[PDB]
């Protein structure tokens, strides 16, 4: 979640969701890699201290009891991002904040926040180009770092942040298109501030009815948003991975 | 040694211990532009509390004082109006008395030049002339005391009011011819502020044009005088730095004086063009500027040395005023050493190209320092950008004011040889 | 060749290139109220832009209570109810402290009979629990010695009943209630920053809140109200980042409250045929207000400390239409639970601005060549002036006597009332008064006793040299002036500008002196007063309109000593040696 | 023990005023007179 | 940049009474590269820390760590008659000032521009013949 | 005569400022602006391959 | 891999650290290379292990994020307000 400031709380929602869904399905917190770049979860301002709700009628609280956060407030940077990705962190990083991924593992990357034509604006400040996160892709599989990564980023004008892809297995998903920038603003009257950006709303509540043991495919999370709920076309991006979606 | 000089010394004390005892000497210390990290009064007294405490003045970012200013002080810590008054009052007295020897310098030669007549017959309102050179001294006086920049200084408490006696104490005796005592003033005005280092090639130009002595490659005195000066200088400068090192027993000034104003790493606002430059820097790319920006001070000193070699004494000014506005953390009280000169070049008040125009930018950005700073220190109003634009105008009226000095200097120098 | 070729063709154009400029600068203030120039406001931060607030406050009869009480103990304890605040504030929650201050003001002011102001500001803080009490914002009703704001103390004392309870505050609310109308404020803004700005005594504050981000006057001594007046003008022109007005209107609009500035209201300004001529009448009164420089109520002395803060005066006029606490104690509680979104001091928007309606506003850029044509026309003087000069001791003598004037008009006047009231039969504050203007018709009838020497015949010179300076000084002055608050340079430069451009003895000597009397800056204080008195259709004759002056002088001494009001020293000692110096120029 | 007044008192060399050494002193006041002499 | 100031005092208290230690301080100017994302926010100063042995009402007892409540063995009791006691002051905002963050590169064209006209006027007189 | 002193003197400062500008303008940029690159194995590095 | 990456984008600083680590890997594979073709499994597996280790800290070492460093294109915009004052003795040393 490259966003700070308490009016930013879609995308503080949108991480956690991602992330209440992912642990409830199973991938424990050592192998999520979480980051959010200002808590919005209990800071001052939240009504509801120690929560993030999904919906106007605060029923799923996506910050859980269970919760651990990697990287937070400033440590969330587009070097720090860079950094985990393609291994090139300090030294005295410790597990819990490093992607210590093989040839065996399958990665799932959630960036989400403002962003604009081929690059993701992080905490206001600088900048993560598509150039950029190619390369740092193409570095991740040049040491066998992944076996596939599905990347699915939720910010404006997405579709081009998986434009630049190279490395053979990666498959994408965005919320909107090239063009279209229109961002949604219904800010819930308890909540002061917006609760998510409607597309991985339908994605947490497309993921909420799946059990672990489910045999749900890609082909069904590939219009889990149609044109007609989220104003935004929801793009994804099969050109490198070998294995058909629907299996 | 003067009628109305004692006159003048007096207006200057009355006014400057007025202002001491004024409301406003809190805000003149506290202004910006007449107090620099390296010319701080409040520095000074925290340097002397710091040894009370018995902690090193220099293990800190906020002491930048020379150890001669630590020893002075320390004696002098409660009569520091009056050391101040005192050293602006000698550097009256170190001006006046240069600018008259320097005069009558002037006059002799004038008069040996006109005896084989190397002038073109064209120039008659051309040539200084002993009553409109009566009150030069006087007048140069006038400007180092009564002018807004020296009482503010003073005011204030900035060692930039040492830095400037010493300076002017330089000029006084390498006019006066004593080459030993120039280069004990050279040694320590570099000790104190290290840009009057370029001060050296003027200095013993003129000492060598005061003793006749040829400056050319084939001319053994000249090498032997050169020699002798430059040893001198250098001499008294390492013993002064081991001096001072046995002030503390230990080679901390020499890091936190000397890098602290060639590295630059203070980033507090001045009138100068490195404050702003280098607190919106890139990080890579930055270590170049700083040589570059330093390089400046130093560029333009043999390349005047070699244009102005028979002139060391507008060289001198020249150079001076190069320093003032090149210069890592410049004051206020920098700008009035080089502007008490004026009345020198006075003379030169037909071939100055735009003097009203810079004259009144100068002034506006000198009214408009205090204005903005508090529109964007103390009133949320304005930011560091209206600040910024006051620095580059008030840089670049001084650049175009010593420019059109130099451009007249050698404008009548030509008119001398060649007819109007 | 090219130098004569410009110069010739700048002579040409002396008096028609400044009186161009003259009417250019004029012309472009006028415009000022027009769509290009006053495009609309906004909402640039997104920290309450990008969010909402649902209201909730429903105490409006406990504030009516509240109100009753403060009023009875207020009839009960002659000046402020310490202990019934105290207990109130301690029954709601708060964490309530009093400050004891006083006073020793330089004469009795002959408009509330205090000489020896003394009081106890008594303020509450609401802790923000999730917080570390390191940011705050204040709310603060200003009551004085009569029975107005007896409401807003019951308003202020239901907000704190409501916001304390929650548990989204960011930032500790401080509930201030001051002994006076504003030097209760100044005494609690110094002893809160630990600052002794217009030394002013008082005790040490038990208890701080942090950094004060905002602040809110509330002025409302009326249960009901028809319409709600901001004022967003500050000591010595300052005002408060626009994005704090901004967020007033919206919180009008939203909750349906009919928000007026300064008294005037405009639907939408495109109307073609009223609109600009409502939006002129109310950027003229926010001009002579911002040119007056004192703090229209309690918000005008926090805007020196860097805190964005805001007067809300309740007005209730014969409008049958009414709203009740609830109208404006939601909008008070909107106001301030969008502020608690800050979480960053407000860096957006604009500071320097000058509106003319409540919704538009034009930026520094926009209407700084209002004051730069007035400026332009001295700097072409100027010029003139001196390429006539090109084609002394005399300088001195009229200079040193014009700042020694403009040192007797600063000091003199308030010093000197002792001798003066036991000299004439006049109260001490008319004797401030009467000496400030002795001594500057003094200054006025004062050019022959400086001319005792002559070194120049016929000079026509020296002059031109003194007028030189006098435009150079003037121009330099009124440019920063207009850089600090717009309004006071550009109402200098409409009148002093254009009598400072010809004051050449050449002419009739005699309307020439005439015109620089009348615009002299103690006559464009007294045309000012007039025309601000005939802006608010309240015409006033030449009898009222002399007492109105006389305590227009009387306040801006007092003001300058009470809160460091820079009009006073500014035309005292910087623009009346100016103006001296042209009257010199005159008289040659 | 948590707070050991009297002995975190005398855990630090006392706090005596501050002045040069009698080496900078007498160095800086030899080389004073000596260019005294030179010129005189 | 590599340090803090530290200070260590050991104020005595009086009696009933209120001790203000005051220090002054004077806002630095940092590269632009320095402030947080938030630079208007401000910066913290660390709560003071203030340690002291303050009097108990009534004397206390040494008793063991182990039959005590887990409350009363937090520190290690020295005297008796006066209990340790080790408070913080609030997180203090101080803002600094703050160079404009939008204008990096043109800051040093402008600066370079008056290097370059200082250049350009001696260039135009050091090697310029008057003819 | 003085005509042509001053025109070697002026000759002499612009070739010193293009002395400077050159060989201390130049070094600068290159020592205080590349990016350091030590000697890698090039070819062995490509022989493991 | 790091050979690619080290031509690919001409900005990273790479310093002495990195540069003895490859070298220690190269060094370290070839004499694993010819230890493994021969009865030496013990000195060919830590030969292994060194040059793993070698090549994985010069890898990922901290420095050679291309973050770090300014862009190369920029390089050259951020140099013409000096080429302007620079752009005089170049052109005046041929104009004379
Ligand atoms: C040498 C003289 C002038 C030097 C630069 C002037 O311009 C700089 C300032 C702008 O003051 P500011 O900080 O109010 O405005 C801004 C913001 O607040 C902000 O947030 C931004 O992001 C901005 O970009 C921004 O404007 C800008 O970047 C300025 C763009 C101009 C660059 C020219 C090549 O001018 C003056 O005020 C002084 C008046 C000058 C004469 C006394
Ligand atoms: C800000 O500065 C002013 C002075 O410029 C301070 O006012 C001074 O306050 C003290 C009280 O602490 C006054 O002293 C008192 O005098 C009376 C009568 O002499 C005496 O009986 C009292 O015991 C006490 O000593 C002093 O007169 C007064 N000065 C002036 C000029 O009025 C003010 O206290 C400062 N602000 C703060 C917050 O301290
Ligand atoms: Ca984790």
């Amino acid at each position: 979640c490259t966003s700070r400031f308490w009016f930013n709380y879609r995308h503080v929602a949108n991480t956690l969701s991602v992330y209440r869904s992912v642990k409830r399905l199973g991938i424990p917190d050592s192998h999520i890699v979480l980051m959010l770049a200002d808590d919005m979860a209990c800071n001052p301002r939240n009504p509801k201290p120690a929560t993030v709700f999904s919906h106007k009628n605060m029923e799923l609280n996506v910050y859980g009891d269970d919760v651990e956060v990697d990287y937070r407030s400033y440590e969330v940077t587009v070097e720090n991002f860079l950094r985990v990705l393609t291994g090139r962190i300090p030294p005295s990083t410790p597990r819990s904040k490093r992607l210590l991924s093989d040839d065996r593992s399958n990665i799932l990357i959630y960036m989400t926040g403002h962003g604009g034509n081929g690059f993701l604006k992080f905490q206001d400040s600088e900048e993560i180009t598509n150039i950029e996160l190619a390369d740092a892709f193409e570095q991740m599989w040049q040491k066998r770092r992944y076996n596939e990564l599905l990347f699915i980023i939720d910010t404006c004008q997405g579709a081009s942040m998986y434009e630049r892809f190279y490395s053979p297995n990666i498959m994408a998903l965005a919320s909107s298109q090239v063009g279209e920038d229109s961002l949604s603003h219904q800010p819930d009257p308890a909540i002061g501030v917006h609760l998510m950006d409607r597309y991985t709303f339908y994605v947490l509540e497309f993921l909420e009815e799946i059990n672990p043991a489910s045999q749900t495919n890609m082909n069904d999370l590939f219009q889990v948003c149609p044109k007609s709920l989220c104003v935004s076309t929801p793009g994804h991006r099969t050109d490198l991975f070998q294995r058909d979606p629907k299996n | 040694m003067a009628a109305p000089l004692v006159l003048v010394l007096v207006v200057a004390v009355t006014v400057r211990a007025a202002l001491f005892r004024s409301s406003l000497a809190e805000f003149i210390s506290e202004r910006v532009e007449v107090v620099s990290p390296l010319s701080s009064w409040k520095r000074v007294v925290e340097g002397l509390s710091l040894l009370d405490l018995g902690v090193s003045p220099y293990s800190g970012a906020v002491f930048h004082e020379t150890p001669l200013i630590i020893y002075l002080f320390h004696f002098l810590i409660d009569y520091a109006e009056l050391v101040f008054m005192i050293t602006d009052a000698l550097t009256a007295i170190a001006l006046y008395f240069a600018i008259q020897d320097f005069n009558k310098v002037v006059f002799k030669k004038q008069k040996l030049l006109l005896e084989l007549d190397q002038y073109a017959p064209d120039v008659a309102e051309l040539i200084r002339t002993p009553m409109e050179m009566r009150y030069i001294p006087l007048k140069v006086a006038l400007f180092y005391l009564l002018n807004p920049y020296t009482i503010l200084s003073c005011v204030a408490k900035s060692t930039c009011a040492i830095n400037n006696t010493l300076i002017a104490f330089f000029i006084l005796t390498t006019i006066k011819g004593s080459a030993f005592l120039s280069a004990i003033f050279l040694a320590l005005a570099t000790y104190q502020s290290l840009y009057p280092l370029t001060l050296f090639v003027p200095g013993l130009l003129y000492l060598l044009q005061r003793q006749y002595i040829p400056v050319k490659m084939k001319s053994k005195a000249f090498w032997i005088f050169s020699w002798e000066y430059a040893m001198m200088y250098v001499g008294s400068l390492v013993v002064i730095i081991c001096l001072s090192f046995f002030l503390l027993s230990s080679w901390d000034f020499i890091p936190a004086v000397y890098g602290f104003i060639l590295s630059v790493p203070d980033l507090t606002p001045n009138i100068g063009l490195f404050w702003y430059f280098f607190a919106e820097m890139f990080e890579h790319f930055s270590l170049f500027f700083v040589c570059v920006f330093q390089i400046n001070v130093f560029f333009y000193t043999i390349p005047l040395a070699i244009k102005l070699k028979e002139h060391p004494i507008f060289f001198m000014f020249i150079q001076i005023a190069v320093i003032a506005i090149f210069k890592s953390y410049p004051t206020v009280g920098d700008v009035a050493l080089y502007m008490a000169f004026f009345p020198v070049w006075n003379h030169l008040y037909r071939f100055l190209r735009n003097i009203f125009v810079l004259t009144c930018i100068i002034i506006v950005c000198s009214l408009l320092f205090p204005v903005l700073w508090h529109l964007w220190i103390y009133a949320g109003s304005a930011n560091s950008n209206f600040f910024y634009a006051i620095t580059l105008t008030f840089n670049v009226g001084q650049i175009l004011l010593i420019s059109d000095y130099f451009y007249a200097f050698l404008r009548r120098e030509y008119y001398l040889t060649h007819g109007l | 060749v090219r130098r004569r070729a410009l110069a010739r063709l700048v002579l040409r154009l002396n008096a028609p290139l400044c009186v161009l400029s003259y009417v250019a600068g004029i012309a472009w203030f006028l415009a000022l109220v027009f769509p290009p120039l006053t495009q609309r406001t906004y909402m640039s931060e997104n920290a309450m832009g990008s969010t909402m607030v649902e209201e909730q406050f429903a105490g409006g009869d406990r504030a009516r209570a509240f109100a009753r009480d403060f009023a009875a103990h207020r009839k009960k304890s002659g000046a402020l109810p310490v202990a019934w605040l105290e207990r109130t504030m301690r029954s709601v929650g708060l964490e309530v402290y009093t400050q004891s201050f006083s006073r020793k003001l330089p004469f009795p002011d002959e408009t509330h009979e205090r000489y020896m102001v003394s009081g106890t500001n008594v303020y509450g803080i609401l802790r923000a629990p999730r917080a570390a009490s390191t940011e705050s914002l204040v709310l603060t009703v200003p009551c004085g010695s009569d029975s107005t704001n007896s409401q807003a103390v019951g308003l202020l004392l239901a907000l704190a009943a409501h916001f304390r309870g929650q548990i989204y505050w960011a930032k500790d609310i401080v509930f201030l209630v001051t002994e006076h109308d504003l030097l209760g404020t100044e005494a609690w803004l110094e002893a809160y920053h630990d600052v002794n700005v217009t030394g002013m005594q008082s005790s040490p504050l038990q208890g701080r809140a942090g950094a004060i981000q905002a602040a809110v006057a509330l002025e409302l001594s009326s249960d009901v109200v028809t319409s709600l007046d901001v004022a967003v003008e500050g000591l010595n022109g300052q005002l408060p980042n626009l994005d704090l007005l901004n967020l007033f209107q919206t919180f009008c609009q939203k909750g349906g409250l009919l928000c007026t500035l300064q008294g005037k209201l405009q639907p939408e300004d495109w109307t073609s045929l009223d609109g600009p001529l409502q939006g002129l009448q109310t950027l003229l009164l926010m001009v002579l207000r911002q040119a007056s420089g004192r703090p229209h109520g309690s918000h005008g002395l926090f805007l020196r400390y860097r805190v964005e803060a805001l007067t809300l005066r309740g007005i209730n006029s014969f409008r049958q239409y009414k709203y009740d606490l609830v109208a404006v104690g939601k909008a008070l509680e909107g106001m301030f639970r969008k502020l608690n979104h800050l979480l960053e001091r407000l860096h957006q928007s604009f500071f320097l601005y000058l509106l003319p309606g409540l919704s538009r506003f034009v930026s520094i850029g926009l209407y700084m060549p209002a004051v730069g044509f007035l400026l332009l026309v001295l700097g072409l003087k100027a010029l003139e002036l001196w390429m006539q000069l090109h084609e002394l001791a005399s300088l001195v003598a009229p200079l040193l006597i014009s700042q020694a004037m403009g040192l007797a008009l600063y000091v003199l006047p308030v010093l000197g009332q002792h001798v003066a009231t036991q000299h004439f039969p006049v109260a001490e504050a008319e004797a401030v008064v009467l000496t400030l203007l002795a001594i500057y018709a003094a200054g006025l009838a004062l050019p022959h006793n400086t001319h005792r020497v002559v070194s120049t015949q016929a000079p026509d010179r020296g002059w031109m040299a003194l007028k030189l300076v006098a435009l150079i000084y003037l121009a330099l002055q009124l440019g920063c002036i207009a850089l600090t608050n717009f309004s006071l340079g550009f109402l200098l430069a409409t009148t002093m500008v254009p009598t400072a451009a010809l004051a050449k003895p050449h002419g009739p000597r005699t309307l020439y002196a005439a015109l620089l009397v009348l615009t002299s800056p103690a006559a464009t204080l007294l045309g000012s007063l007039f025309l601000w008195r005939e802006l608010q259709e309240a015409p006033l004759s030449l009898a009222e309109g002399w007492q109105l002056f006389l305590a227009a002088l009387a306040q801006g001494v007092l003001e300058h000593h009470t809160y460091g009001a820079l009009l006073f020293p500014l035309l005292s000692l910087g623009l009346y040696p100016c103006w001296l110096l042209f009257w010199n120029v005159l008289f040659w | 023990e948590q707070l050991p007044v009297a002995q975190i008192i005398h855990q630090k060399p006392k706090l005596k005023d501050w002045h040069p050494p009698g080496g900078f002193i007498l160095g800086l006041w030899a080389l004073i007179i000596m260019v005294f002499f030179k010129t005189y | 940049r590599l340090q803090p100031h530290l200070l260590e005092m050991l104020i005595q208290l009086p009696a009933n009474s209120v001790t203000k230690v005051s220090i002054q301080f004077e806002r630095a100017l940092l590269k632009w590269t320095e402030y947080t994302p938030d630079p208007n926010h401000g910066f913290y100063v660390s709560p003071s820390v203030l340690s002291a042995l303050v009097p108990s009402m009534v004397a206390a007892k040494p008793v063991d760590w182990e039959e005590s409540p887990l409350f009363n063995s937090l520190f290690p009791v020295s005297d008796g008659s006066n209990y340790f006691v080790r408070l913080y002051t609030e997180p203090l905002l101080v803002n600094l000032p703050t160079p404009d963050f939008s204008m990096p590169y043109n800051v040093i064209c402008l600066t370079c521009t008056v290097v370059a006209v200082c250049y350009g006027s001696f260039y135009n007189l050091l090697t310029r013949t008057f003819h | 005569a003085a005509t042509h002193l001053e025109v070697a003197r002026g000759k002499r400062a612009a070739l010193f400022f293009a002395a400077v500008a050159i060989v201390l303008g130049l070094p600068l940029w290159w020592k205080t602006t590349e990016t350091y690159r030590a000697s890698l194995p090039y070819s062995q590095i490509s022989g493991l391959n | 891999s790091l050979a690619q990456l080290l031509g690919k984008i001409s900005n990273i600083v790479i310093k002495d650290d990195v540069a003895s680590e490859v070298y220690k890997a190269v060094a370290a594979v070839q004499k694993s290379a010819e230890e493994l073709a021969s009865a030496h499994l013990a000195s060919a597996f830590v030969a292994s292990q060194e040059a793993v280790t070698s090549s994985e800290l010069a890898f990922f070492d901290a420095s050679l994020l291309h973050l770090l460093y300014f862009p190369d294109d920029q390089k050259f915009a951020i140099y013409i307000p000096l080429f302007l004052p620079m752009a005089v003795p170049i052109l005046l040393s041929l104009v004379k």
